[PDB]
């Protein structure tokens, strides 16, 4: 038993396709315009069978597809089983000789339509496009409109062959009864109409086919007598429905969209907003500019990728972003726990050439690392790839000093304020390494920011203190499992249980006990909190 | 009719139709060629009519059979706009008929390539799956990353996919009575026989699984977040610090103790999950007094195996010690009015005699307040202290 | 015009349109017929055109009417791109005109069909119900309902698919605001003609209209069984029921208010007689409208009783006692010093100032427990400070 993924039975079946093709297209030509097949493809006929002979054994050695959703079950009593219950008879009288048959029997015409069962083979060719329209390289839509064309171009190889057989089944003695043998071009005259150069006997047979399947109608060549118009009947309203059907298709596929259809209808939108609030000309030409930057060269695809679900989209962040952060001199040495809750909150701009995105003596809201391009810092500086600017200005509290001015097309990572201090206070150890780092003012910036740790645990001390004086259990509640040790005390030094025994708040003493807060300490005054009961 | 393709019975239905009319217009084209009499064979379009061979010389006594699929392969042949002109109109008459023929089919023809065009474009649910495929696996691919991950973000949509029949039905449309009952049969079993509501009243256990909200979470989705401000109810399936077993309900503790829950949530696996409005159960339990005070005294026996029970029992003991003094307060106020019939029942559902209101006052002191001896004896019976002490040291024999 | 559809008044413009541009170039194409000499008439599409037996030889008197049909017969051929070739262009200047009013119809052609579709793609009735089938359907197979579940189901999606209904999902657009005096146009009728609400106030029938809800239901079906717990109110406005035969109900009629008020299980199973329409309102909406009507209230059992003295002992001992029970409410938040519990109690609540049974104001449980914040609150509605208890105290006295 082999799996149907072995690379070399899946080469196989791409040979056997071939075969197929001819097949399906060589049968019809030998059923109408040959009574016979003479000897000159006697050898292409045998060779025909033996190459579906062999295939007709070597589904056996093939396991299964699935039983309910996915199983490939591996038995050979399992794998028979749907063979023989499905297509097994007909693949089998489909390969059994028929054009020996035919000779072997006298001339017996009736032999002849069973010659016609190797029209299912074409079947294989289209489970070809069922199988590859199921490969996500290339559009299923389009691949759907191929498989109608092919589908409508044989019915038209096939009807062109019926359609002269039914030339053929009337006698040589009134072929003007027929529509090929009464048929007069420019010149010829079709008069015998039985040895008439076959290569120029089944175009004009092809010829009458494809001007009816399109619909176009000439009256040259058309039907003369009855069994031929009742052909016509059924193979133009059988046209017919399928001619409705190949437009339906194309519709569905221009329905969908393009970028150029979802990019006009965004401009439309934005002149509309800009229009009514009035906006300055300078600022039309950046907001329309950043529109046709991400018309070419195809965006992220915004309201697609919210589908993802943030557990998974987070490592997706991982393995883009991280690379660029960790050659920033700024997080030289930092903790990889550290960096790892930066890369979770970032997201990613582009910034055409000639813009500005800080000024000298603004603000600075963000911070922004440079992925790639070139900026320049207004000329005073050059800003390079893994690099990253305006960090002064957030940890100071000093203005922007300088202007950055974008010089080629860029790729800009930023972070914003209120993120980047929730991360920066829990990773007390880490905050010291960036403020060390960057020395490598300066001394202004180097005593505020071990100040600022300083003071910051202090802080948190009167922020306990001051609501357990006025009573709020819930407020003191958030500070409790995610803040500081209730059991140190102040600068004075004011244990919450002073202050809840001084005001004679008897609830909040009980989840005191909780913790185990020490009870005999005493402040720089000799006191205990008993003392203030 | 359901069990029935929609496509299908739509293009044969219009297909009938067109051949129908092309049949019956078929028998009147030739109808007009016998209004003529037959001296002017040659002023019809089948008089005047010389095939391949044949000649049509009279059109009368041709074999009607042969007479019909002439008159018919001239009727399909314009019925599709193919035109040979082998046959055609030659009088008024005939031309007339004719132009108000094709002019008809021309409306009936683009109705049918229009009818057939919607369809296809208002694709099956099937096909709007694999179209928002090929935009993640070509986004993909334009970033070139791992194999683990794209498993997960396959398994993620499909998951949801499948089990998104219940994601926005038409329940809404049928009327609450009926859907009721169905909610009675689907997750009574499952709401009866979790723990926490154990020993609580039928009556209550109706009025609360009305409510239920199924839901189906992918695993490794986020419930809740952690330290963060709804109830929920597992059915099957295993829940993500702690693992949640089959019909365990998580969230109670906090909604009870207004405290934001402390872990987040994830799914372990594909569970199905059932979800109850946090508003809608403080409504709920403030109706049932008396069964919303057993639901924390079964939490507060849980304080055996779970260790956050155990570090939360002190806050528990609170609430149950101040809602069974709020149910004494009421106990006072029925025997204040020598109602008898709320004393019967206020007792019988844990109600203690010997129960005291935060002013030190008993049943029995308004018992005798108001001198009514029917109430007087029903304490008396019931193993009650007689010389009870309030807070003022007014005996129930003092005040009388 | 929004009485006929304007997709389907669009599809008949462009069918005028194409067919007056054939009735024009039938006209114009006889024209460049008549351009020529008659004795150059031989090189015409006309004049040397030759049908069956009829010679179109002279083609300048030929008993004109029937030269105009031969003239339009060869328009519509072309204007359909059937093609014949019996009648055709022959010289140079009708094989000019051929090519552009050709190609001028191909795109007028191709345009009709577009507007065609967009009338399908719109929907139908069909369309919507085959919809919700497949839905309905496949939501019952999963949790595997009843038989006798899916009868009832399936026959109220086939009961709106005919008699087109409310067509839900449009009409939340509308604001409530709008919709308020909608439902007072509709329901207020109904609703003044029921026994349980004779003499009511107009305030009070105004708050139930808002909060109504339409519903349908079969011959045969069942609402209420007896024994079960009334979750709701239903006001009959359409057929007939019959309560079981002990009782037959009209419209204009409510059932089940017995339960809701006494809290008596229901005693009787209500079935459907004929095609019936019904407004439901819920069990806590109603008990909220109720409290806040107090005088109302008693005029609802009042009107009832024309167990029933039980009911009526109840309903007066029921608002008896609720005057009291809000007194104990805010006398325990003070006593516990929620602040926030009794603020809400205050602005849509009771009087601060009532005492409970025994009598006790919130000023002595605050002055009690020495919670100096809330005493504050007190001072602004201007409670009375020397209240007295049935003890002889006061406030300051428990300070």
């Amino acid at each position: 038993i082999v799996h149907p993924d072995n690379r070399w039975y899946k080469a196989w079946t791409m040979f056997i396709l071939i075969w197929a093709l001819y097949s399906s297209f060589f049968t019809p030509l030998e059923f109408g315009f040959f009574r016979g097949l003479p000897e000159n493809l006697f050898i292409l006929d045998i060779a025909g069978q033996i190459a579906f002979l062999v295939d007709i054994v070597l589904t056996f050695f093939v396991a299964y597809r699935d039983s309910r959703t996915y199983r490939m079950i591996y038995k050979r009593s399992s794998i028979a089983l749907r063979y023989l219950k499905s297509t097994f008879i007909i693949d089998l009288l489909a390969c059994m000789p028929w054009d020996i048959i035919y000779k072997a029997a006298g001339e017996k015409e009736e032999v002849r339509y069973l010659l016609l069962i190797r029209l299912y083979r074409v079947h294989r060719v289209i489970l070809f496009f069922h199988k590859m329209e199921k490969d996500i390289r290339i559009n299923y839509l389009f691949t759907r409109i191929v498989k109608l064309i092919f589908v409508e171009l044989y019915c038209t190889h096939t009807a062109a062959c019926i359609f002269y057989y039914l030339a053929t089944t009337l006698p040589a003695s009134q072929e003007g009864y027929t529509w090929i043998g009464s048929l007069k071009l420019g010149d010829y005259s079709y008069s015998k109409f039985r040895e008439i150069d076959l290569w120029t006997r089944y175009t004009t047979s092809m010829y009458f086919a494809v001007v009816t399947m399109a619909t176009v109608g000439y009256g040259d060549i058309h039907a003369v007598n009855m069994r031929e118009m009742i052909f016509a009947m059924v193979y133009i309203s059988f046209d017919m429905i399928l001619g409705a059907y190949l437009i339906g298709n194309m519709t569905a596929l221009i329905v969908k969209g393009s970028k150029t259809e979802r990019f006009r209808d965004k401009m439309a939108d934005i002149m509309r907003y800009m229009n009514r609030n009035k906006l300055g000309r300078n600022i039309r030409g950046q907001i329309t500019g950043h529109l046709r930057l991400q018309y070419e060269s195809s965006y992220t695809e915004a309201a697609v990728l919210q589908d993802i679900p943030v557990s998974i989209r987070a490592k997706i962040a991982q393995t883009l972003y991280l690379p660029y952060i960790e050659k920033v001199p700024l997080f030289r040495g930092c903790s990889s726990e550290f960096i790892n809750q930066i890369v979770i909150r970032l997201h990613e701009e582009f910034f055409l050439p000639g813009e500005v995105i800080m000024e000298q003596g603004s603000v600075v809201d963000q911070l922004y690392f440079v992925c790639h391009g070139v900026l320049e810092e207004i000329i005073v500086a050059v800003l390079q790839p893994d690099h990253s600017f305006g960090e002064i200005s957030i940890l100071c509290n000093i203005p922007q000093p300088y202007t950055v001015r974008v010089a080629e097309l860029c790729r800009i990572l930023r972070l914003d304020k209120q993120s980047f201090m929730n991360i920066l206070e829990i990773f007390f150890h880490d905050g010291r390494r960036i403020l060390n780092n960057l020395l490598e003012r300066i001394k202004q910036l180097e005593s505020d920011i071990t100040f600022h740790i300083s003071k910051q645990e202090a802080e948190l001390a009167l922020k306990l203190n001051s609501a357990a004086f006025y009573g709020d259990l819930y407020q003191l509640k958030s500070l409790i499992r995610a803040g500081g040790d209730p059991n140190k005390t102040d600068y004075d030094g004011r244990s919450p249980l002073h202050l809840a025994a001084s005001r004679g708040y008897e609830d909040i003493t009980l989840y005191l006990i909780q913790e185990s807060v020490d009870v005999n300490i005493k402040d720089k005054l000799g006191s205990t909190p008993l003392l203030e009961a | 009719d359901i069990r029935i393709n929609y496509l299908f019975t739509r293009i044969v239905k219009l297909i009938f139709v067109e051949l129908y009319c092309t049949h019956t217009a078929a028998c009147i084209f030739y109808y007009l060629a016998t209004t003529l009499p037959a001296s002017q064979e040659g002023y019809t379009w089948i008089g005047s009519l010389k095939l391949g061979d044949y000649s049509y010389s009279k059109f009368r006594e041709i074999d009607l059979w042969t007479r019909y699929t002439t008159s018919m392969y001239f009727a399909v042949v314009t019925m599709a706009t193919v035109g040979y002109g082998d046959i055609h109109a030659v009088n008024m008459r005939e031309m007339i008929f004719a132009m108000v023929y094709i002019s008809f089919d021309m409306i009936l023809g683009a109705y049918l390539i229009g009818n057939m065009t919607a369809l296809i474009v208002k694709g099956s649910k099937t096909e709007r799956f694999r179209d928002k495929m090929a935009d993640i696996m070509r986004y993909m691919n334009r970033n070139k990353l791992g194999r683990n991950i794209r498993g997960q973000i396959t398994g993620h949509l499909r998951l949801q996919y499948e089990s998104s029949y219940t994601e926005a039905a038409v329940l809404q449309d049928i009327p609450v009575s009926i859907r009721a009952k169905i909610a009675q049969t689907l997750y009574l079993p499952y709401i009866e026989k979790v723990p926490l509501f154990r020993g609580c009243s039928s009556e209550f256990i109706n009025q609360i699984v009305i409510r239920l909200h199924e839901e189906f979470f992918l695993p490794g989705e986020v419930i809740m977040e952690q330290g963060s401000v709804q109830l929920y109810f597992v059915c099957h399936g295993v829940l993500e610090v702690a693992v949640l077993q089959p019909d365990h309900s998580f969230g109670e503790i906090s909604i009870l103790c207004n405290i934001p829950q402390p872990y987040t949530v994830r799914v372990a696996e594909l569970c199905r999950i059932l979800r109850l409005d946090k508003q809608s159960f403080m409504n709920i339990l403030e109706i049932f007094f008396h069964d919303g005070r057993r639901i924390l005294n079964n939490l507060l026996e849980g304080k055996e195996s779970n260790v956050r029970i155990k570090q939360l029992e002190s806050d528990i003991t609170f609430h149950i010690s101040k809602q069974e003094a709020e149910l004494a307060l009421k106990l006072n106020s029925a025997a204040f009015y020598g109602d008898l019939y709320q004393l019967k029942s206020l007792i019988r559902a844990g109600g203690d005699p010997n129960k005291t209101d935060y002013d030190g006052r008993s049943p029995l002191h308004l018992a005798a307040s108001r001198g009514y001896e029917d109430i007087t004896l029903y304490l008396i019976q019931e193993s009650v202290d007689v010389n009870i002490k309030d807070k003022l040291g007014s005996t129930p024999l003092l005040e009388a």
